[PDB]
């Protein structure tokens, strides 16, 4: 009766109920219960996962005094071109943030400051394009 | 140039600490329980829930000392591994909790395994600090904020 | 007055005000350092982020304030405390004042 | 019938898929510079045209229903034809289904993890829930297979022009800082160039299954090599005009940070409605997966005649005319692929096995054209295009293993040779006991899954 090659009408006798009917719907409803239990599990993991740390909470800062870090053009005062040359040294400390103190066009470089233009780099530190590089 | 060739220098230790602080997941978002401290010594632990490993920093700001940690922490085994040291002589040497000595400016990062964390107890809820609490899941390998 | 810069739960402000209280220690004692740590962490609001700054351009460098024997113990301190460690240039090699 | 304009509109929509949204990160992490990684999309874009042209030859002269299984039967004998039927059932087709569904959860869960990478458990639990849902819908119904296809290819092209138009407008405003000093750190090496051709060519996957269109083409022989040499070269031009639109907005250092490249782009350029990119890309990526599951029952039928693969796999269910045993076996192998590996370790594993059989095919093109076969071929390609595709593919299959060896290649070579063992012990020798393990298996499966032989 099996006769493995089996067209439509013959196997409908066997596949009716005998033993192979209850596994079909119990396995079909298993894959359906799981599909909505994996999209339910991923929502439950995205919700309970806490926000990751921002860049200012993740790693140390490194405060640079720009007039004393690295001089490029032999004038005796450090500048923004010399800070850029040493950026490969700063990444061997695993620094995340480079904090550069004030470099604006100043008439007094101490006593908390005296800025002549809040949108210019002081000549001794470079030019506005040295900052963009 | 000189300090990055020497084996035990301030620059060499600084590159070991900022690397340890970068990828540990226990230093970045672990609890901070500040155990008691007499003058001339500071002790605090960093611990997370599902990590099953705590750090213990013992920093000596005094003259010198031979301090017994088994009475103070009450959570520590009798043999702990030194994850880092300021004098750098203790690269991976293990020490005895009964008698540890600190030479006037010595700091150790002791590291051991335990299931009894200090912040879960009741006597330490007054002296543990965390910004955003988050427990760890070993099977999922994720942080989760529900615990 | 410093902790007001952290903001309120509904009005946001500075991400953190810079903690310069470690830069004030002139004598390396255990209770002098312990007082700075617990004073910042208990006064801070709930879900905020601490930071530890052990030097600046406006104070004597660490090697001249405490001594060369305390350069290493002081970097291990601010890197294992909760929050962001802020380093001043030349404090990783142990510079000193001229 | 379909004209020449439609003769390309089917092929161009076929080539552009979810590869252009995932590969840029991987081709750039090996070129290291904006300049060279722009010539890779052209170099592999041309290499995909000579491939599809050579496949037009075999598609016209053999003229059989089988996709590529005939072309290896006609040239080399029965062992490469079987060895391809073996790998295209355990390696090529399942892993290409796992990369498309691994790349759909990178785009659904990237917005909810803004600023950082999502955990591996989230992008696998969401991929395993897409494979089971895509393979269950395509087994219960056929109308729902083609119901959402024409809409899913609309969202695919809506985004492709939004990224291009935006990346061109921004180029007029002078945002040229990124490719100003290109080629400066280019790490050209047989190690990197090969591994970067894998990821670039995966975005062209779908050029071999392009021969079916000749049946409805108005004038096939005159127009198909034309619809190919103007259709795919139109797509590679739409890739470098889309990979340029990435570097116009963001830098080479921020690209490697995110796996979902187009999500990083929509936040930077389309802030009022930036959710449009992760929503539309999730549409197209789940539409390209629908196309893979449809063709799973195709090759097993043609290989089921020659007694190479088991004949039960081609059986159709009676209630719904869908190849149920072919599908639920095609996806069950994919679930076992998303568990160990991730996208980058699977594009290498896929483009390795797929490219040796891509080579053996077009070498059989010349070998049959050189000595063995003298039958007439309607359209003829020059001799210099196939010798290039084989000399290129022999570099693609053999350079990665020696220069950048990995554990992914080992499991790929062990799979085919395992099928080579199944050749002699199951089909070549025809042992007596070998039969009595098959016969009770097939109809019991037929008994349990109510499936029926097709004809
Ligand atoms: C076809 C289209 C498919 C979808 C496309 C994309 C759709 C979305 C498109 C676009 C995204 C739209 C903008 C979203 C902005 C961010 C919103 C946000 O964070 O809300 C959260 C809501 O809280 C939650 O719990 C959100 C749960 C999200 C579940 C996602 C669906 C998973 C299954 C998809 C279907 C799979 C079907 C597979 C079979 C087909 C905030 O909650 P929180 O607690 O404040 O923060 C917790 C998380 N962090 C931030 C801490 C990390
Ligand atoms: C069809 C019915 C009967 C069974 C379905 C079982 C499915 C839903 C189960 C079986 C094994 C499971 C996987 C087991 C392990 C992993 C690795 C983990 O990092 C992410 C989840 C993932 C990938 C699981 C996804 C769900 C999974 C594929
Ligand atoms: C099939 C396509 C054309 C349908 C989408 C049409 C609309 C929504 C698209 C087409 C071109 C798009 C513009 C392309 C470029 C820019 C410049 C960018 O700095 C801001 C967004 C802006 C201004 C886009 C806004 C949305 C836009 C107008």
């Amino acid at each position: 009766r099996p006769y493995a090659g089996m067209p439509k009408e013959v196997l409908f006798q066997f596949s009716g109920q005998a033993r192979y009917r209850i596994p079909r719907e119990v396995l079909f409803w298993l894959t359906v219960a799981s599909v909505l239990l994996l999209i339910a599990a991923t929502i439950a993991i995205i919700a309970i996962s806490p926000k990751c740390l921002d860049w200012w909470q993740a790693g140390p800062m490194y405060q640079i005094y720009p007039r004393s870090f690295r001089d490029s053009n032999k004038d005796g005062d450090g500048d923004l071109k010399g800070i850029q040359d040493k950026l490969d040294y700063i990444t061997t400390l695993n620094i995340k943030t480079v904090w550069i103190t004030s470099f604006y066009k100043s008439s007094l470089k101490d006593f908390r400051h005296a800025v002549e233009d809040f949108q210019e780099i002081d000549p001794i530190f470079g030019t506005m394009k040295d900052f963009e590089n | 140039d000189v300090q990055k060739t020497q084996p035990r220098s301030a620059l060499k230790l600084y590159q070991e600490l900022s690397l340890l602080h970068a990828n540990e997941l226990l230093l970045s978002r672990g609890w901070f329980c500040y155990l008691r401290n007499d003058n001339h010594s500071i002790m605090y632990t960093r611990e997370l829930d599902g990590i099953n490993k705590v750090f213990l920093m013992v920093l000596n700001f005094g003259e010198s000392s031979l301090l017994n940690l088994k009475e103070m922490i009450s959570n520590i085994p009798t043999r702990v591994r030194i994850r880092l040291s300021t004098s750098s002589a203790y690269s991976g040497r293990e020490v005895d909790t009964h008698a540890v000595t600190l030479a006037s400016g010595e700091g150790l990062i002791l590291e051991y395994n335990t299931g009894n964390l200090l912040h879960r107890q009741t006597a330490f809820k007054d002296r543990c600090f965390v910004s955003n609490r988050a427990c760890y899941s070993r099977v999922l390998n994720i942080l989760y904020s529900l615990c | 007055e410093t902790m007001v810069y952290y903001g309120l739960p509904f009005i946001q402000e500075a991400d953190f005000p810079f903690n310069s209280y470690l830069s004030k220690l002139d004598k390396p004692s255990g209770n002098s350092v312990s007082e700075v740590i617990t004073s910042w962490l208990e006064n801070m609001p709930e879900g905020k982020w601490p930071n530890w700054m052990t030097g600046g351009p406006d104070n004597v460098r660490l090697t001249s304030r405490l001594g060369e024997k305390y350069v290493n113990i002081m970097n291990m301190l601010v890197f294992t405390l909760p929050g962001t460690p802020i380093t001043y240039y030349g404090e990783e090699i142990g510079m000193r004042n001229i | 019938e379909l004209g020449l304009f439609s003769g390309t509109c089917i092929i161009v929509g076929t080539i552009i898929g979810s590869g252009i949204f995932i590969s840029p990160k991987s081709v750039l992490s090996n070129m290291e510079a904006v300049g060279p990684c722009l010539i890779i999309w052209a170099m592999c874009g041309v290499l995909a045209t000579l491939g599809a042209l050579c496949f037009a030859e075999l598609g016209t002269m053999i003229t059989k229903s089988g996709g590529e299984y005939p072309y290896l039967m006609e040239a080399f004998g029965p062992i490469p034809a079987y060895l391809f039927s073996w790998s295209s059932l355990f390696v090529i087709k399942p892993s290409s289904f796992a990369i498309i569904c691994l790349s759909f959860s990178e785009y659904v869960c990237a917005p909810f993890y803004s600023g950082c990478s999502p955990p591996q458990v989230v992008i696998k639990t969401l991929a395993a829930a897409a494979i089971l849902l895509i393979s269950t819908v395509n087994a219960l119904s056929v109308r729902l297979g083609s119901y959402v296809q024409n809409v899913f290819t609309a969202a695919k092209m809506v985004i492709v022009v939004i990224i291009i138009i935006s990346g061109l407008v921004l180029l007029a405003q002078g945002n040229t800082r990124n490719f100003e000093n290109s080629f400066e750190g280019a790490s050209l090496s047989v190690g990197s160039i090969s591994l970067a051709l894998y990821n670039g060519l995966w975005a062209y996957d779908g050029w071999n299954q392009l021969n079916y269109i000749t049946e409805e083409l108005r004038n096939p022989f005159r127009n198909l090599p034309l619809a190919i040499i103007i259709g795919i070269p139109l797509v590679t031009g739409c890739y470098i005009l889309m990979n340029v639109s990435y570097f116009t907005v963001m830098t080479a250092t921020e690209l490697l940070q995110s796996q979902a490249v187009a999500v990083t782009f929509g936040d930077r350029v389309l802030y009022p409605a930036s959710w449009i990119v992760p929503l539309f890309v999730a549409f197209s990526t789940i539409g390209a997966a629908n196309g893979s599951c449809f063709t799973a029952g195709r090759l097993v039928f043609v290989a089921g005649r020659e007694g190479h693969m088991l004949k039960v796999l081609s059986y159709i269910s009676v209630k719904r005319l869908t190849p149920a045993p072919a599908i639920m076996f095609h996806s069950m192998i994919a679930i076992i692929y998303i568990i160990p590996g991730d996208i980058n370790s699977l594009v290498n594993y896929f483009s390795f096995a797929a490219w040796l059989f891509y080579g053996l095919t077009i070498t059989g093109l010349i070998v049959m054209r050189f000595t063995r076969k003298e039958l007439k071929r309607p359209i003829k390609v020059p001799i210099f295009i196939p010798i290039l595709v084989t000399l290129l593919s022999v570099f693609l299959v053999l350079a990665p293993i020696i220069s950048a060896p990995a554990w992914e290649y080992l499991y790929c070579v062990l799979f085919m040779l395992s099928g080579l063992v199944f050749y002699f012990l199951f089909v070549h020798y025809k042992f007596g006991w070998a039969q009595k393990i098959s016969k009770p298996l097939t109809m019991h499966l037929q008994m349990l899954m109510e499936v029926v032989p097709p004809e």
